[PDB]
RNA sequence: AGCUAGUUGGUGGGGUAAUGGCCCACCAAGGCGACGACGGGUAGCCGGUCUGAGAGGAUGGCCGGCCACAGGGGCACUGAGACACGGGCCCCACUCCUACGGGAGGCAGCAGUUAGGAAUCUUCCGCAAUGGGCGCAAGCCUGACGGAGCGACGCCGCUUGGAGGAAGAAGCCCUUCGGGGUGUAAACUCCUGAACCCGGGACGAAACCCCCGACGAGGGGACUGACGGUACCGGGGUAAUAGCGCCGGCCAACUCCGUGCCAGCAGCCGCGGUAAUACGGAGGGCGCGAGCGUUACCCGGAUUCACUGGGCGUAAAGGGCGUGUAGGCGGCCUGGGGCGUCCCAUGUGAAAGACCACGGCUCAACCGUGGGGGAGCGUGGGAUACGCUCAGGCUAGACGGUGGGAGAGGGUGGUGGAAUUCCCGGAGUAGCGGUGAAAUGCGCAGAUACCGGGAGGAACGCCGAUGGCGAAGGCAGCCACCUGGUCCACCCGUGACGCUGAGGCGCGAAAGCGUGGGGAGCAAACCGGAUUAGAUACCCGGGUAGUCCACGCCCUAAACGAUGCGCGCUAGGUCUCUGGGUCUCCUGGGGGCCGAAGCUAACGCGUUAAGCGCGCCGCCUGGGGAGUACGGCCGCAAGGC
RNA sequence: UUCCCGGGCCUUGUACACACCGCCCGUCACGCCAUGGGAGCGGGCUCUACCCGAAGUCGCCGGGAGCCUACGGGCAGGCGCCGAGGGUAGGGCCCGUGACUGGGAAGAAGUCGUAACAAGGUAGCUGUACCGGAAGGUGCGGCUGGA
RNA sequence: AAUGU
């Protein structure tokens, strides 16, 4: 465009839409599990991941992932949400923090524990 | 009607100088004058003098190249190989003496008109004044 | 959930399946479940054709020249 | 998308420290708005801060400055100052006391509780210092403040050790059973000595005050330390924490087993189906280190809203086309003003921060001192090339005059033949029609075919294209009338009168809609016959809107050159429509084809530009959802924007 | 050498490329996700009119009425405008929610055909109109991005 | 003269 039009009417500024609305942009976010599910994947994959409907504190019924292999997750438990989508499972975005309230590490687990709950095994 | 003047002539002198062109003609403006005096004097067009066609009065500048050359495609290189108007009519460009352009590191000239005349980015800065810079040459 | 539950069958019966796993490729399958006349959980198992070949398209020019390169 | 009645202004008042519609009478009809008013949503603003090559973008926590508030809300009193955080009156909510009639209160001060949440600290020590208030002073008060406390929350410093030490223990891991690796790593030998114990121990603090001198200047004397017996200094002194992420590619780092699209990974591409360097563990390696990873958010990358720095023939993107308002842009010569623009000088640019130089804590982080930048904006003087403005002149753009020209450009009134259908009349007999082949259908109630007459509607063969005209849509027998555009010549006239164009207005194929008319042929819908598995189709026989006219609507399209309009500049060739020429050839306008230079992702474009430039408009920022919904305007409706 | 099967070479169209045993469209059935409409209900904010109206400032009075005086006045008190708030009624923008319903996307070897891509087997696409289980077919006109 | 997990 012109310099004129652009004087008129000016680029438009960007504006991105917010990937996960954990609301008020919070870091993770605490929430009741309504449902505790298991669902099949895409076209290529197949398995049955475990996944759970999750009523947040901020008023939103969202579904998240459950980590780790194997949980302790009732229809009714106490989680906390951290974000983190799945391209594989459609309308799924956010995955559920092992190893907070009632979502328990793993166990057995030894590799990347971090990231699973799980603390540090003593070496018996 | 012709929107911008100066910025045509600019634009013959590419075009011309495109094809190997001996010379072309300009309509005849004083301050066009000005500035081809400057792209002689910087040695950018052997010169240039004042002519006439059907008693409209013009400029025939006389363009430079280098050498032919050897290979496929003999074309000498150009003297002038980048010539492009900055300020334009529809957003008009000023430069303080401060941040008058530095063309190509210096081997390129930047034409400006400044209240003290028309003059290169170095004659202008040394003269301690800026203005509406004209064009780059390189 | 994914256990290796264990089945209950007829002596001579599951000698006849092993017969027929053993010597060959025939898979045996869960055909459905449900409770019987006394109410116990009975599953009710299939003969396989199996075969079934997955197809796996292959080969990726990425990994192709990479070894190229480093093998040589 | 319109808003406004104390609204805009006026005269006179009331009010205040003071202007003022701040408030009030009265008079007038004003004020503001596409340069975005009014309304909605969000938000305390800056110094700075993060990011960034930069121009930009994002942010406003700590510290400094301003503003606003003090449970929600109104009000004044006092006073230099408040319409007052720990002052007052009142209503409201809430909690608390009561002898039930009325009392006490507001932590967004410090510390603390509870709620909310992913999450945010001690009911502390001291007025020693600095600052404040009061007082002659001593001094009192100061949850300002100076400190300690808790939290790897952040930055910087520090440690877990240093020199030796095997063809290389064991264990563990791999192995072409030789052996390779962890591994100088350890054990082991020396060695130093975080921590801890002992002893010494701060600067921060020299004043107010007292004395001499006049309580001035100056000189002398005296007290006072929360942090703290801490920092630090000296003696002695034990080897004394290591974790986390990653190892398919981007990305630095490979092997064995387990599982068998399961269990699981995942930022993207993607791994997992019985040898998985991608899942789980182990061995090993890489990165980093009291930290390492994840998540969220900002900038970056992203020239992916492009000013720097992008595009629109086919990738997203040219408005269906004109006329034109605001606006943006403007040829040649001269002179004045000197607004933009440029220059110099000067004021401002508070501190802190960032940069740089040197110093203070053992370094650093921090911190002190000094130095240099800093757009902007005010004031003063100067410059006049370009832009602007006023004026004088010019004719190269544009417009006009005279003279020719071509054309399916448009509107009205007529009228010419060929053809179809129907009716009338001759003549005439067994079929005609139709397809791939059939049939439905029509026909012995006399069709098809043939001659004549009549009625009526619609369209105009040859010419005729690769042509012409028009802004587009579009326009085709002929004649007459009314009427638009456009080309050339002579260079005669005016003298920049121009270019574009958000809105606006008008025009706008076909279909469709309303009145009224017309209706020959054609033909959605419809009905048959075939075909077929079916055939709500293609093929055949019928057939109604409609196709035609008048007036009024609708406003869309592959409304296409999928290419906005104007101007200037960049080889040529060949065909063609139309005009002028000193018509062997040159020249102007239009339409095609190939191709210099150049452009392009490529295809292709190329003097009819998609080249090289300038002005202005329109438009695009992944596919889908969607040209959908909601809103609004428009329309009779369908539906359009 | 038309036809059937297989195959050369060149050229052409292509939305194919594990390559026509390819690709691929719409309804229908089921399940799930977000959204539009929806008799209406439940809010939040805001606007207008009127009724009652605390405190308080200001404006009258301050007298058959008390209190201070230096009797000019002053205070108390009485009245009024304004007024937070409350009450009633009606509008506006936004948000939640609703039997039922419209279309949309995803889902896995569902059911029906086969519109498109090669004359896709009737060139295709397009505006519009009508029609039909569904893709779509047909009329009128347009485009070539077809012969 | 249709279709192909």
């Amino acid at each position: 465009p012109t310099i004129n039009q652009l004087v008129r009417k000016g680029r438009e500024k960007v504006r991105k839409k917010s990937k996960v609305p954990a609301l008020k942009g919070a870091p993770f976010r605490r929430g009741v599990c309504t449902v505790v599910r298991t669902v099949t994947p895409k076209k290529p994959n197949s398995a049955l991941r475990k996944v759970a409907k999750v009523r947040l504190t901020s008023g939103y019924e969202v579904t998240a992932y459950i980590p780790g292999e194997g949980h302790n997750l009732q229809e009714h438990s106490v989680v906390l949400i951290r974000g983190g989508r799945v391209k594989d499972l459609p309308g799924v975005r956010y995955h559920i923090v092992r190893g907070v309230y009632d979502a328990a590490g793993v166990k057995d687990r030894k590799k990347s524990r971090s990231k699973y709950g799980t603390k540090k095994p003593k070496e018996a | 009607m012709l929107t911008d003047p100066i910025a045509d002539m600019l634009t013959r002198i590419r075009n011309a100088t495109r094809v190997y062109k001996e010379s072309t003609d300009v309509p005849a403006s004083r301050f066009k004058e000005e500035i081809l005096r400057i792209l002689a004097r910087e040695g950018f067009i052997k010169g240039y003098e004042r002519v006439d066609v059907d008693g409209k009065p013009y400029l025939r500048v006389y363009l430079k190249y280098g050498p032919r050359r050897q290979g496929p495609d003999p074309r000498p290189e150009q003297v002038i190989h980048h010539i492009r108007r900055i300020s334009k009519p529809g957003r008009r460009v000023y430069v303080g003496v401060k941040e008058i352009p530095r063309v190509r590191r210096g081997l390129g000239i930047a034409i400006l008109s400044t209240s003290k005349g028309v003059l290169t980015d170095r004659e202008a800065r040394k003269l301690g004044v800026g203005g509406e810079l004209i064009c780059e040459v390189w | 959930p994914r256990r290796k539950r264990k089945l209950l069958l007829h002596k001579h019966e599951l000698r006849r399946l092993l017969g027929k796993v053993e010597q060959k490729g025939l898979t045996l399958v869960p055909l459905k479940i449900y409770f019987n006349e006394r109410g116990y959980a009975k599953v009710l198992l299939g003969l396989a054709r199996g075969k079934k070949a997955y197809e796996k398209r292959r080969e990726d020019k990425k990994e192709a020249v990479r070894r190229a390169l480093e093998e040589l």
